[PDB]
Order: structure tokens, then sequence, then C-alpha cells
RNA sequence: GUGAAAUUCUUGGAUUUAUUGAAGACUAACUACUGCGAAAGCAUUUGCCAAGGACGUUUUCAUUAAUCAAGAACGAAAGUUAGGGGAUCGAAGAUGAUCAGAUACCGUCGUAGUCUUAACCAUAAACUAUGCCGACUAGGGAUCGGGUGGUGUUUUUUUAAUGACCCACUCGGCACCUUACGAGAAAUCAAAGUCUUUGGGUUCUGGGGGAGUAUGGUCGCAAGGCUGAAAAAGGAAUUGA
RNA sequence: GGAUAGUGGCCUACCAUGGUUUCAACGGGUAACGGGGAAUAAGGGUUCGAUUCCGGAGAGGGAGCCUGAGAAACGGCUACCA
């Protein structure tokens, strides 16, 4: 009997970079300037709602 | 030489390269975009608010089984039905119908003998007062 | 011609034999763990045109260098457009035999292609499954190119060559055999090493498998618009009653 | 030249055709007032700083002016939107 090892070819889509750019706008650009403050204010505001 | 530059003037490259790869991270991207709380159990909040639809297991026989402790409430900021624990079938009595319960996470640490899995919420306040308060007879449920 | 056959061609003599002729490819044995090239690739002879590595050098300039996006050059086979030629093999196709067994699934003919010029295409298990430049860190032979030396055979001697072999040394190659005081999960690796946790220069890149699901994350692709039927031993049987 | 407390494309004439940019200009985002400071990690860094002091800007939103040494003031005025 023969054992013919197979080989992988190439990647299709496993990249955080292209995943960011895959929507029309630049999700990287449309961001904030104070992530921690966003986090705590969204916490507080969701609770009040 | 480890792949990155090293010369004493290459700070522009070290900085810019770090910025792009820092984006390639995952906790970082979510933190800057504002989506960790779209992953969270029920939105931003720490407690949610719901309406008791119906008490399941009213007709079960052995008292204080999980299917007795369970109810079914619809979260009001979605109109979305989810089931939820309540300790103490007595407290099952304290919560009846159209009650505006305040739900919290369950956060169980270890399973029990017959615990229903897939039931992640617990009732904390009912019609505005605390279940433990009612149960301990400190307060009284105001209709 | 196959495992077996069969279409087919053959008294106007086929297959075979002898002597020739033409046509287009192709370059056997010699062919090697040998050579050349940036890779793809490249084997008949002689000539011309330039080009190249290595080696030799008590020649010359004197930092002119390394890594590098864009772009460019070239890029097997197949393929496309337009011409040319068209022996051979030959996707599609047309056909024969469909005989058990496929253990022994093919035969005859053949468009396009194969070949060539001028343009496109730019992909391969294009592989040494591993970015480049520099330096150091183990022994051993062989082999190809160049040079130096030694020694005798092969050679020859006032004409035109003065090359072959053997030996030591030597730069530079294609690879090989032993091992690593090293590395690694292991196979293995002369780099995939460079004394416990880390800085010789530089570019690009990163944050398994099947399944089960949600899709507003999105792109494609559909139809018809006169048209219809009503239970059985009332068996089996050269084997039965 | 006009204007101003005064410099200056500040504005107006008339001239040249320049200025910034892979050493990232221009544009977009900002749950961006800036700093002293606060938290914390062994260092390196990271995150917070509306908030007792310093600076800036604002008084529902555009614009405009009067007094006065000092205001484009709003517990002053005028009109416009709400």
């Amino acid at each position: 009997e023969q054992s013919n090892k197979q080989h992988r070819k190439a990647k299709e889509k496993n990249t955080a970079k292209k995943k960011l750019h895959t929507q029309g706008h630049n999700a990287k650009a449309f961001a904030v300037a104070a992530p921690g403050k966003m986090a705590r204010t969204m916490q507080r505001s969701s609770d009040v709602n | 030489g480890k792949g990155k530059p090293r010369g004493l003037n290459s700070a522009r490259k070290l900085r810019v390269h770090r910025r792009n790869n820092r984006w390639a991270e995952n906790n970082y991207k979510k933190r800057l975009l504002g989506t960790a709380f779209k992953s969270s159990p029920f939105g931003g909040s720490s407690h949610a608010k719901g309406i008791v639809l119906e008490k399941l297991g009213i007709e079960s026989k052995q008292p204080n089984s999980a299917i007795r402790k369970c109810v079914r409430v619809q979260l009001i900021k979605n109109g979305k039905k989810v089931t939820a624990f309540v300790p103490n079938d007595g407290c099952l009595n304290f919560v009846d119908e159209n009650d505006e319960v305040l739900l919290a996470g369950f956060g169980r640490k270890g399973k029990a003998k017959g615990d229903i899995p897939g039931v992640r919420f617990k009732v904390v306040k009912v019609s505005g007062v605390s279940l433990l308060a009612l149960w301990k007879e400190k307060k009284e449920k105001p209709r």
C-alpha cells in the first residue's frame, strides 16, 4: 500500500486587516478618542435606560 | 536580526508598525469600536427588565425542582422571551403575572444535581421590591 | 489490432523486399547524483554576432554599498488574434466491438493543437514544500572550471602549437559521506546553530479539522397566466385437491 | 491706501504665481475643553483627568450694537429662528 501525503494550498480569508476593510467604510477610522470612558458611560447609560 | 529594524532613528517605523498591528489585535478593535457590549449577555446593562409571562412547572410534583424554580419573562428592550430562575418555590409564589421583574445574571460557579443548564438569568426584584426582602418578610409586594 | 475480436486495406498485388525522392519535426546510444543560465530552460556540424562566471594580475577608480514599496524585463505547457507551413502524434468529434473478466476497458479516422512569425495571456508540486546581505562555529574524500609546483610515462625533433595522465597545493562551483560539546516535540537541520531570558543591518507577514445554526453581510438565478382518471380462492398447480 | 489701540491679506486696489505634502499635507472620526494632577505595573508603558488651582470658551441657537479704561456683556440692548 502507498501513503501519498497531501498538501495544503493557500489561504482564502483569515486576516483581521482585510476583515476591517471588508465593509465599505473604514471601521478603523470611524472610532473614538477615549475607549475606557466610552465603556463606563455606555454601562451607566444602558442601566438608566 | 529579529525582523524589526533597530537603528537609533527608526522610531517612526517602530511606532507606525505597532499602530497597525495593534489594530490587528481583537480585544483592542472591539474596545475602540464599541462592540464588547454587543457581545455581553443582554446588552450594555447589568440587570435587565422583563415581564413575567407564565410560570413553568407549576404542575410538577416534587417540590423545589429546577423546573419549579423556572419562570418565563420577556425582556422589554427587545420583546424577547427568556427563561429565568427564582430560588424558593415560595418566591415562585411571590412572583405571579405581569409583574415587571428585574433580572440579573446567574453566574453559577458549579453545577448541581439536577440544575437545568441553558437558563442564565435570575429574578432579583419583583414589581420594584427585592425578592429576598419579601421572602425574609421585611417588605410587602405593592400592587 | 487486442485479453478476446471487429470495422478497416488487400488481384488495379496490399503487409513484406530492393533502389531512390520529397516533406516536416526531432537530435537516440555516448548521458553521469556532470556542465551552463536570473529563473523558465538549454544536447548533431561549422560560421558570424555580442554577452557571462570563475581563475590569474606588484593594472585602475576610492565608498560608489546592503535591504527595499511603485514600476519594469523575462516567464514551461495549455490558450487567444493574424499570417505561414501541416510528416508525426492528437482534447472534441465521427465511428468498430460491446464478448463473462475488467484479473488483460481498447481499435480505425481525425478538426483544433503540436511546428513558425508578429502580438496578448502571466499562471504550475515554477519545490531545495523554509526573505535577503555579512560574520564566525566539525572531520573526510571524490568531482567540474582556473592557476602554481613536482615527477615520469604519453607525446615530439627550425614549425606552427606545446595537449593527456599521476602527485601535492590552491581559489570558485554541482552535489555527497560521517558526525554534531549545538538546536528541536520529534523527523531532522552546516543551518532550522551562534554558551540559562533574547540588541550585526533590513523588507513583507501572523494574533486545525469536520460538523450544527443565524444571514439585512452580499451577489446572482427562476417559473406559469385555459389544463383533469377510477373488491375479487371470481386463485396456484409437470409440485394440487 | 483704507481700517485698527496698533503689527499683518485684516480689508481694498494693482501686480507677479505661489504656498503645504510619503518626514503623511487635505479630508473624515472623536461618548476632545487643555494642563497641574489620579490609579497602577518591578522597569518599560497603559488607562483615566466634567470635577476644589491655572488657562480657555459659553450663557436656548445665528448675527448686531450701546455705554465705558476695560463687553461684541447676556441677573445690558436690538432684531431673526425655537
